[PDB]
């Protein structure tokens, strides 16, 4: 049910309802995980990693983490240590301003920077399966930690660009993200129960397509489905939108990989 | 003869008093268009009990012909925003002013002329169906 507690593996408390972030307080009485809009049967699939088909890909990425790839003969682990330590906390604070880049970066951009510049290995396609499994492994080791993305300082202009996109109507159907997820959350579009369109559970394992789904893949499909032209994955526009949408869920726990419709 | 998008007479309340085409509306086709996910896809947002798994974003259209005049129902279909400012209901007879319109769901930009989501005849067919909802 919507107000039931989510615990994972009997061990990990997930905050699924939280006070609305100050920047969004005008619009919601509280913020809620997408988990809280799912039926009981689907909710149960996220409560035990043994039942969460998304975690099969995570276990594969755990092996990839230790596997040398690229001309330099190194594995992620050779520089970052055990993934449970070296990636701890990271999902909760990206996208963030990155000192070396003078820009807000996403986790995916960081991973590909190490692959190319430090490993001598091929970049992973931004929303492909290899990248999305690794981002899911990174999310999984911070489950239960509050999403805490900064929205001011050097990230402000990026956050503002994302806010602008969130409320811009797109496509011939002429809808913004807010049209559905802010104005009409808890309503239904056909059989789908509209959530607040949060991303604290990404990458999501969708029962519909039986794979992990990257944030920018979801975003692309949402603008497409307004009968519109999405921005490119990895584009400045979707990096901005991701920072902004992540901040609409500040205070909810990291949940990825979550199980969703 | 159909009145082209640019030409519809629209009063101050968003009502449209005259049909968009001289062809009579076929309510049977109207029914099909509304549940055609490729055309009206109206059931995504609206329940009609006369007609599975309707959305709840819009109100039930049960009874709409008993409460709203034909001209108002037609106005809702031509450009819902004229009737319900800032509604999320799509404008089915508009061809201008979209941000990043794509060719259906192919993610490709529309180059050249933009056609309306429904034709004048499709709209009168749908209107004819809605008018049976008393
Ligand atoms: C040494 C040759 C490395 C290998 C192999 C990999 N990474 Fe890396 N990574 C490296 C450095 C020197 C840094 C910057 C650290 C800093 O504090 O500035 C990074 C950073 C990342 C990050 C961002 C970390 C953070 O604290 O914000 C990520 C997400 C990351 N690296 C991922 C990653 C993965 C998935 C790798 C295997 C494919 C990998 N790195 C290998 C150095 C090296
Ligand atoms: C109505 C026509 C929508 C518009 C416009 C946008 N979204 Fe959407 N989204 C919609 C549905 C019916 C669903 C599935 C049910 C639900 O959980 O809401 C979604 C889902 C998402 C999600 C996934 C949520 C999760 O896994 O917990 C995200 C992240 C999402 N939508 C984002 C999003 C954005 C950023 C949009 C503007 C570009 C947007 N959606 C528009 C319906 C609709
Ligand atoms: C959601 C994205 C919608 C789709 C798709 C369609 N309609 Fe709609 N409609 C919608 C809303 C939210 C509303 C209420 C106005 C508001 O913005 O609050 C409506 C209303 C109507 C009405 C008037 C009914 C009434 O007010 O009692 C009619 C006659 C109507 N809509 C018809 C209609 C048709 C025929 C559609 C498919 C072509 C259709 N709507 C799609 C939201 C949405």
């Amino acid at each position: 049910g919507p107000d039931d507690p989510l615990v994972i593996n009997g061990e990990i408390e997930i905050v699924t309802r939280a006070p609305t972030p100050a920047h969004l307080a005008d619009r919601f009485d509280e913020i809620r995980s997408g988990w809280t809009f799912r039926t009981d049967d689907t909710q149960a699939l996220e409560m035990d990693d043994f039942e969460n088909s998304g975690m099969v890909f995570v276990e594969e990425a755990r092996a990839v983490w230790d596997r040398p790839e690229g001309t330099e003969g190194k594995a992620c682990a050779d520089c970052h240590g055990a993934v449970d330590d070296g990636m701890y906390g990271l999902r909760a604070v990206y996208p963030k301003y990155v000192e070396s880049a003078g820009k807000v970066r996403t986790v995916e951009q960081m991973i590909n920077a190490c692959r190319t510049s430090r490993m001598g290995a091929p970049e992973w396609d931004y929303i492909g399966p290899d990248m999305t499994a690794m981002v899911a492994l990174i999310a999984s080791v911070s489950r239960g930690m509050p999403v805490s993305v900064a929205i001011d300082g050097p990230a402000q202009s990026t956050w503002e660009k994302g806010r602008e996109i969130y409320y811009t109507r797109y496509g011939q159907l002429d809808l913004s993200c807010a049209s559905c997820h802010e104005q009409y959350f808890d309503h239904y579009i056909r059989a789908d129960h509209l959530s607040q369109g949060q991303i604290n559970g990404f990458p999501s394992y969708r029962l519909k397509n039986a794979r992990l789904n990257a944030v920018h893949d979801r975003f692309r499909g949402c603008i497409r489905d307004t009968r519109g032209v999405p921005f490119a994955v990895g584009s400045p526009e979707f990096v901005a939108l991701e920072l902004y949408v992540a901040s609409r869920g500040n205070g909810l726990s990291v949940e990825g990989p979550s199980v969703r419709n | 003869a159909e009145v082209a998008p640019g030409d519809v007479a629209i009063d101050g309340q968003g009502h449209v008093a005259r049909p968009l085409t001289d062809a009579p509306g076929d309510p049977v086709e109207g029914r099909r268009l509304m549940t055609d996910r490729s055309v009206g896809n109206c059931i995504a947002c609206h329940e009609v009990t006369e007609m599975q798994f309707p959305g709840t974003v819009g109100p039930s259209l049960d009874g709409v012909a008993a409460r709203y005049p034909e001209a108002m129902i037609r106005g809702i279909l031509v450009n819902s925003k004229n009737v319900f400012p800032e509604t999320v209901m799509p404008a089915y007879y508009r061809v201008e002013g979209f941000n990043r319109p794509g060719i259906a769901f192919t993610s490709k930009p529309i180059e050249g002329e933009i056609r309306p989501l429904m034709t004048a005849g499709q709209i009168e067919d749908v209107v004819a169906y809605l008018m049976t909802l008393t």
